[PDB]
């Protein structure tokens, strides 16, 4: 055997994409790059790295998503009296009474954004081994608006975010290159 | 196995810019990664502070007998008093208050908001849509007073969109197509089934159309002065990074509305013989649907609807085809490349645009697919941002489609 | 198999244009990308700027006694006096001071918005109904009611319509067709619906014409010397033609097909397939958007339906069909090198005919034929092939 | 460091001349805007917008398989003493755009899948 149910789901609110030149960085920032030392001190490179960011989306995507992975192997209940139209049926029904059964259990939730109540009952109803109604997928949509989160990034490392004005400018900038180099190493 | 990133450094150093008082360099990218092994994030291009070795040029670049607008803009001098924005700066408006007239006497009109989104940057690596170079709130003291679009009530279009229009066109498609295939023989028992489903779908819900102005165009501040801090040298990976941050290209034709579609594909075989028993079983199932414009409420309340064996309540529709008004999409265009917009009347501009062009084959070279290895099976090789991959709904498995 | 974009060299530079302060070559396209090859978008004209290298004319261009407008636009003291705003820029206010009211003397109008788009501009790439080389807020000083259309409401007709006649027709088009075969067995449908409503028909006035502001400027910024970039920018930015005369209206068509067969030792075939489509232009959008779905059903509709879509082309029109004049006729003589303006404009189009031809694609596999997009030479076929180039089955 | 013409911040930045007097916060604090009160000239002409929520806490910075816990390294507080503006279609509300952002596009878009292969 090999088996397999998904169920994936997209909402997007907006694209961001920002500047790679003539760009104003918080003072908060530049002063912990003012603070680095000319030698490749790792240990405090480490410490910027991990004090605002080892990366940056040169842009992204505003919105919320979800992805909702049957594990179910579908004969686990299939042998009981309901068809495989059925199922499909009640999880998106009378041949059993599924939605009161123990017989749906091993749905797995991502579910990234919205306010909590209705995250809350979407991943409520799931782990009870329930589908979900439109009502509630809508009801979760409309709520992005206050409590977005980025469904993809396009990636790159913070060290081009160094103002061409500072003190030793490509000395740090280079070594913030050998630091990030090094993170990959660092990491089993 | 996998592929992690692959790279050579600059191998080159610029000499000191005078006016700009910086340097570059720019390296070689071999391989951004291949089936999810390790992103090359390291940059195509970097740039050093120098004390310059010579003196700036005269700084100034004035068109003559146009105004020199405080943005840095050129625009006809009369124009500076009316009550039209042309400089980029309503206070240049505010200065001149001895013959301050709006471009229409009379009328009473409003904002086109599909026209001030009009000639959307836009990058290759997705079709993003980036907003727009272009100025579009200049009205090049036109009155120009159009009443397109369904409220049929009064809006300005602005200098830059030589045309826009409201065109409220309509198309939908159906087509749902099944078969069932058996075959049974004896000696020995054997038999076997198949079955297959497709669906396509889609609606349009058109709202609008426009060009932009290929001559005399009015540019963003912004985009007119981030021309002023290019290298004027072929740094690759600097004119590399202007095509990542305002687009490969502008475009202007327009399909602006909301669209759906849906697909099914289904496909299902089963297989018996019979002491001896011996059986197969195999399906593949794949079921799809895309919104895209008009508001939160309805749109997103449409999407999911659209799959189920639910019929639609045709008021639902109604009430997105209304919302479409207020948040477009772009379903179609015609692209330009980015470099028609650095204007004549400033210095070197010729060779900046010959370098905005080899940018853009750079562009086209190294996020060529061509360089990435060959998907197995039936599949084909896709691009993400810092790697190469493929997938197979098709009986295959595996990031580069591998096994069965 | 895919194939990418292909040009010419660029052509030698022209000499400096002396008024103009420019100079320029072209590129053509050879291939526009074919297959999912790599599409082609970069310029076929670019352009570098000079210091001239011999004087400008001198820059007046007015025609004769005329008056000398703000926009620098041909035109007569009876049409600024009487207040009418024709020559393109509101300038009445300077010409007179006594008794300047317009020409309807008490009896003021309104104007119409299907009157105003008349004379769409036309390009055979995409083929849009680009907005008014005409000034149609010209009035050439006339009172010119109509009370035509159905808001039973007078409005003033713009100089260059001859009439905005709201001849109306409403025609529906049906033809059904069916056949059935036994001996096995076979079935056969097709379905063909069209309902056409023409609100009225507007023709321009072929001598006379007056052009917007924006039109006549945009073609004095021409290079006098051809040179294709700024004759096709025009082109390209005003169209390859004029709609002389069009339909306004609304229109819906519809398709539905079927065919359907069916036929120790077992053997048995089914063979089906489906095929339905609607289309909506013209009308407002609550009642068109209803209607186009509304029909792909089978559903018997309300008739009422029918009179609300129909009625709202009234105040929302589609362009149904027209007739194309060749642009250039929009040049007024009575401006400087007018003639060598059209002479070359007609050989940038003649080139637009050489450049856009797919003829000389390759050729799509199997049952298929070959179509011309924005950078792509493309096929799609019969007998379920497949692929962008229908290689595969 | 040394602005010139121009005027240097409290923390440590260069702001133009023209932005101090206009509203925006150029230098933290509203530490910019000691006193121009003869000439406070304002970015818009005295247009409505309210200031995008969903763009200032845009470009987070980044960890291999992490994100930061304080907002951002860019500062979404500036826009060059510029209006430019984007609109939220569903409540019909104009933003303008932080100066980092070279681009916001609010979109409506939903898209959803189901899917199962089986042997
Ligand atoms: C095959 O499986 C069926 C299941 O009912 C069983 O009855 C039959 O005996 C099996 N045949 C064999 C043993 O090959
Ligand atoms: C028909 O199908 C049966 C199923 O067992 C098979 O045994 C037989 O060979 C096929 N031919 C007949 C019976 O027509
Ligand atoms: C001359 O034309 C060539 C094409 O052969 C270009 O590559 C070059 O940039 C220049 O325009
Ligand atoms: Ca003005």
């Amino acid at each position: 055997e090999k088996m397999f149910l998904h169920v994936k789901g997209e909402i997007h609110l907006g694209r961001f994409v920002m500047r790679n030149r003539d760009v104003v960085l918080t003072t908060t920032f530049v002063d912990d790059i003012k603070a680095l030392p000319t030698t490749y001190e790792k240990g405090e490179y480490f410490a910027f790295l991990e004090t605002y960011g080892t990366h940056y989306s040169s842009s992204g995507s505003l919105g919320g998503l979800y992805e909702l992975i049957y594990v179910l192997d579908k004969a686990s209940m299939k042998r009981k009296g309901v068809e495989l139209k059925d199922i499909k049926r009640c999880l998106g029904c009378v041949k059993v009474n599924i939605t009161s059964e123990n017989l749906i259990d091993d749905v797995v939730s991502l579910i990234r954004g919205g306010t909590r109540k209705y995250a809350f009952e979407l991943k409520e109803k799931l782990l009870r081994g329930t589908v979900i109604d439109v009502t509630d997928f809508v009801n979760w949509a409309s709520s992005i608006n206050d409590a977005p989160v980025l469904i993809s990034q396009k990636l790159s490392p913070i060290y081009n975010l160094v103002p061409v004005k500072m003190k030793n400018a490509h000395l740090k900038k280079q070594n913030l290159e050998r630091a990030i180099e090094d993170y990959i190493n660092e990491f089993s | 196995s996998h592929i992690d990133c692959r790279m050579s450094p600059w191998s080159e150093w610029s000499q000191c810019d005078p006016c700009l008082r910086q340097m570059f360099r720019s390296r070689s990218i071999e391989v951004f990664g291949q089936f999810n092994g390790k992103r090359c994030t390291d940059a195509v291009g970097d740039r050093r502070q120098c004390v310059p070795t010579e003196p700036c040029e005269d700084a100034e670049d004035d068109c003559g007998n146009d105004f020199q607008c405080s943005t840095g803009r050129c625009i006809k001098m009369r124009l500076r008093c009316n009550g039209d924005n042309d400089c980029g700066d309503f206070s240049d408006e505010d200065d001149c208050e001895s013959e301050p007239r709006p471009p229409c006497r009379d009328r009473v009109v409003e904002e086109s908001e599909l026209a001030r989104t009009a000639g959307y940057g836009i990058n290759i690596l997705g079709m993003d849509p980036l907003s727009t170079p272009f100025d579009n709130e200049f009205y090049n003291g036109l009155c120009n007073r159009d009443r397109d679009g369904n409220t049929l009530t009064y809006y300005r279009r602005p200098w830059n969109v030589a045309s826009l229009i409201y065109e409220t066109k309509g198309e939908k498609n159906f087509r749902t197509e099944h078969y069932e295939e058996q075959i049974e023989a004896f000696k020995l028992s054997y038999s076997s089934k198949k079955e297959k489903m497709f669906l396509h779908v889609k609606g349009e819900i058109h709202l609008g159309r426009f060009v932009m102005r290929n001559r005399d165009v009015v540019l963003t501040t912004t985009f007119v002065d981030d021309i002023k801090a290019l290298p004027t040298t072929y740094e690759k990976g600097e004119y590399f990074a202007f095509l990542e941050t305002y687009g490969t290209h502008y475009s202007s034709s327009g399909s602006l509305g909301g669209l759906y579609e849906l697909i099914y594909v289904l496909d299902k075989a089963s297989m018996k013989r019979k002491a001896v028993n011996i059986t197969s079983e195999n399906l593949i199932d794949d079921v799809v649907s895309l919104i895209r414009g008009g508001t939160r409420k309805y749109a997103f309340e449409l999407k999911e609807k659209l799959l189920r064996g639910t019929v639609i309540d045709v008021t639902d529709f109604v009430n997105w085809a209304s919302s479409i008004n207020d948040a477009p999409v772009l379903i179609s265009q015609k692209l330009s490349p980015i470099y028609n917009l650095v204007p004549v009347k400033m210095k070197n501009a010729h060779l900046k645009k010959q370098n905005l062009e080899r940018a853009i084959e750079d562009y086209i070279n190294e996020f060529s697919v061509r360089k990435c290895h060959t998907c197995q099976n039936g599949g084909t090789v896709i691009l993400m941002d810092g790697k190469c991959l493929c997938a197979c709904p098709f009986k295959f498995e595996g990031i580069a489609c591998e096994i069965s």
